[PDB]
This record gives C-alpha cells, sequence and structure tokens, in this order.
C-alpha cells in the first residue's frame, strides 16, 4: 500500500520535518588528525549514545564487555592501516571523543558490516 | 533508500535523496520508531568541505564517519550512495583484507575519495564504474549538463548496468531504492513503484525541489527509517537536506 502523493511540503514544514541540519566546516588544508576536532568535540555525547545501544543488543546474544574488548583490542591491528586520510582522520576522532579506535572503525566501515 | 536525479524541460538537473538506516538496532516499542533511526538524527551534519577558503565538496553525513554517503561539488556533479544487498555481501571483501589483497577500496572511503579528488562527471562516473569495492553498492550520480545522470548498479568487482538518462526517448528521471532495476523489488518493500507514480504523476515541466521533496515524503518513500532528506541542485549551487519523522500511522521500512 502506497499514500497518494504529497502537495504542498516543501518548505519543510508540520509533523513530517524534525528540524534542519547544522553546518559545520571541515578545512582539508589542516592534517586529517585535526580536521574533526571542532565536530567531535561538540557530537562526542551523541555518538557515545549509540555505542551503548549498540552494547545492548551485541548483549542479548553474547556478552557485551567481551565483545568489546576483542574489537578494541584486536580489530585495528586485524584490519591493518586504511589507506590515505581515513586512518589520521579516524584516529583524531577516537581521541577527542575518548572512544576506541576499534569502535570508531567498526562505526566507519558499517556498510561492508551490514 | 531512494535516490532520484531528474530534469525539467529545460535540461535542469535536481538531485533528491532520502537516507533509510537504522533497522539493526531493534525498535523502539514506546514511540514506534528505529533505535539507531532516532540516534541518527541529532547526528546528522551538513559539511563544507574547504581549501584556500573556497568550497570543494560540501556533504551530509554522521558525525564520526568520515566515508560521504550524500554530497555534491558545486557545479560539477552530484553523488547519493544506496546500499545493496548480495549472497556474502562486505563479508568475503574483509576477509580478502585482512589476508592481504588491499587493492579495493571500501564503500563510504571511495564516494569520499571521489567527492573530494574527482573533477568531473565523466571522471566520477569512470570511478564509480571501475573501481574494485568491498561490498555491492549502488552508485546514483547526476551532472552539471542535461543528460548526466546515471545509477551505477555494482558487484565487488564489476559494474551490472548503468542505466542512464534518456530525455529523447522519454526518460527523465532515473529511480533507485534497494534492488537490482531489472530484478523485482521485495514483495513487502517496495517504495520504487510509488517513487515512480509520483514523479509521472508531477511530470516533467513541474519537476523541482519542492515536487522532489513532494515524492520523497509520501509513504512508503517517507518511511520510519527515513533519518533526513537531501535535494542537491549542482548547477545553483543549492545542498539542503532536512531531518524526517513518520508519525502514525506510517509504514517501518
Ligand atoms: C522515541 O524514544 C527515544 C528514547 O526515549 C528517543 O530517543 C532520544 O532522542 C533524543 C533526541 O533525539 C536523544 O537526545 C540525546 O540524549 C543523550 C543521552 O542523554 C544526550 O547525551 C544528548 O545530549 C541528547 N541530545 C544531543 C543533541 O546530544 C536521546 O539520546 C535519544 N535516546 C535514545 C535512548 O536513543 C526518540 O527520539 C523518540 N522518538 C520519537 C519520534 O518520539
Ligand atoms: C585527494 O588527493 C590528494 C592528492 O592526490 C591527497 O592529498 C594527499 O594525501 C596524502 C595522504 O593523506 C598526504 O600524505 C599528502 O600530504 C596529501 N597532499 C595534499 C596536497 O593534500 C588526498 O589524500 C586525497 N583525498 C582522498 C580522500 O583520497
Ligand atoms: C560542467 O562540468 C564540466 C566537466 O565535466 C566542466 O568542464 C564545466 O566547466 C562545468 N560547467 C559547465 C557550465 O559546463
Ligand atoms: C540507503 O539505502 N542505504 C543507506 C546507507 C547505509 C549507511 C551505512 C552507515
Amino acid at each position: 500500500w502506497t499514500e497518494d502523493c504529497r502537495k504542498s511540503t516543501y518548505p519543510p514544514s508540520g509533523p513530517t520535518y524534525r528540524g534542519a541540519v547544522p553546518w559545520y566546516t571541515i578545512n582539508l588544508d589542516l592534517p586529517p588528525y585535526k580536521r574533526w576536532h571542532e565536530l567531535m568535540l561538540d557530537k562526542a555525547p551523541m555518538l557515545k549514545v549509540i555505542v551503548n545501544s549498540l552494547k545492548n543488543m551485541i548483549n542479548t546474544f553474547v556478552p557485551s564487555g567481551k565483545v568489546m574488548q576483542v574489537v578494541d583490542e584486536k580489530l585495528p591491528g586485524l584490519l591493518g592501516n586504511f589507506p590515505g586520510p581515513f586512518e589520521e582522520e579516524m584516529k583524531g576522532i577516537a581521541a577527542v571523543t575518548d572512544i576506541p579506535l576499534g569502535e570508531i572503525i567498526s562505526f566507519n566501515i558499517f556498510y561492508e558490516l551490514f | 533508500c531512494t535516490s532520484i536525479v531528474a530534469e525539467d524541460k529545460k535540461g535542469h538537473l535536481i538531485h533528491g535523496r532520502n537516507m533509510d538506516f537504522g533497522v539493526f538496532l531493534g525498535w523502539n516499542i514506546n514511540n514506534d520508531t528505529w533505535v539507531i533511526t532516532e540516534q541518527l538524527k541529532p547526528l546528522t551534519v551538513n559539511l563544507d568541505f574547504q581549501r584556500n577558503n573556497k568550497t570543494v565538496f560540501k556533504a551530509s553525513s554522521f558525525a564520526g564517519y568520515v566515508g560521504m554517503l550524500t554530497g555534491f561539488k558545486p557545479g560539477l556533479f552530484s553523488l547519493t550512495l544506496n546500499e545493496r544487498f548480495s549472497i556474502n555481501g562486505g563479508y568475503l571483501g574483509i576477509l580478502e583484507w585482512i589476508l592481504g589483497k588491499k587493492d579495493a577500496m571500501w564503500i563510504g572511503f571511495l564516494t569520499r575519495t571521489v567527492l573530494e579528488n574527482s573533477t568531473s562527471y565523466e571522471e566520477a562516473k569512470n570511478l564509480l564504474t571501475k573501481t574494485k569495492i568491498l561490498a555491492p553498492a549502488y552508485f546514483i550520480l547526476g551532472g552539471n549538463q542535461s543528460g548526466e545522470g546515471c545509477v551505477i548498479t555494482r558487484d565487488r568487482k564489476e559494474s551490472l548496468d548503468v542505466y542512464e538518462l534518456d530525455a529523447k526517448q522519454g526518460r527523465w528521471y532515473v529511480v533507485q531504492t534497494n534492488y537490482d532495476r531489472w530484478k523485482h523489488p521485495f514483495f513487502l518493500d517496495d517504495r520504487r513503484t510509488p517513487a515512480k507514480m509520483c514523479l509521472n504523476r508531477t511530470s516533467q515541466e513541474n519537476i523541482s525541489f519542492e515536487t522532489m521533496y513532494d515524492v520523497l515524503s509520501t509513504k512508503p518513500v517517507l518511511n520510519k527509517l527515513t533519518v533526513y532528506t537531501t535535494l542537491i541542485d549542482v548547477t545553483k549551487g543549492q545542498f539542503e537536506t532536512y531531518l524526517r519523522d513518520c508519525p502514525d500511522p506510517c509504514i517501518g521500512w
């Protein structure tokens, strides 16, 4: 089932539209390790909520702590170093958010992981 | 996801997409939402990537994820990525990478490389068509001239098909959800057909930012998984994305 094609929905308003999204400027002239510093200082708490909610689904199958030790201690070396800017860009994000590198990587390769 | 590249009567290209994601962490039975989808909306950010105080490319991404799923180079081309499903998906691709074969690029990284470093629509098109990847995907890419819009259905090591615009034959838009165009959509999740009926009712003349946002607001093209809606205009340099909600009643996927 489908709905009647909607009319006059732009500019966005109503219960269809949660809100505008903010702009951040990422200066590529900065080295990759410092590119995300400003953004991650403002967004670190929200991403920490995801990793929590990620731990709860994992916990329903196999205990989460033991799972997360392996992702943090053994995954970064298992996958090796990522090409180009990404190893440093993710290493920066991991340090500014206090989030282990394995979890920042798991977030960034979630497509391949499905 | 749903990605559309339309072409008005005067050859102007509109690129619109919905970003559906978040089935993996389960369901919020208290307010009828997906756990991840709600948690990705406050993470969604717009990014003006600059070099020498000049915009290289703009994008919509989730904070902390360095790859690019939605973006454009102003006046050049626009690129959105849709998830493709396969037998083993990334898992062979990941396995080959660990055991040592690193001749292939991660999916978020390649569109990031293409948006940051490719110079033209044809250059972007060639790289998305023939670059080895670890998992299948859909690349939906529009340009700056008329007729420059296509969906690239990708295997890990091969381009299965490239569906391009042909206004002379009456094809003024290209739609792509999460299923191969020649195949049928999963019975329970057909958003490609309502997307077309809405585009068809709207007509080629009337296609615009407003009508494009109209079709991406029609259920089920809008659904509980829809985190945001981006409308792109490469020639005009306009790039708007909006957080979405689907209040009950509304389909889940
Ligand atoms: C259905 O219920 C969910 C849980 O009650 C809602 O999820 C919450 O949405 C909030 C806003 O979108 C999130 O806000 C953030 O919360 C964390 C946790 O305390 C704070 O650190 C953050 O500062 C805060 N906001 C920002 C901008 O950082 C909640 O995290 C989030 N809760 C969970 C468990 O995910 C859904 O939004 C709700 N949906 C609807 C449609 O009602
Ligand atoms: C885009 O291309 C440029 C140049 O080809 C890359 O810039 C170089 O990247 C390497 C690795 O990060 C650095 O060691 C160099 O210092 C960079 N040079 C310059 C001039 O920036 C850039 O990495 C590419 N971007 C992506 C996303 O692949
Ligand atoms: C469009 O893109 C091409 C590269 O494919 C570029 O040469 C051209 O300057 C761009 N703009 C116009 C108006 O053609
Ligand atoms: C959209 O159809 N599939 C969307 C993107 C997957 C996002 C990976 C983090």
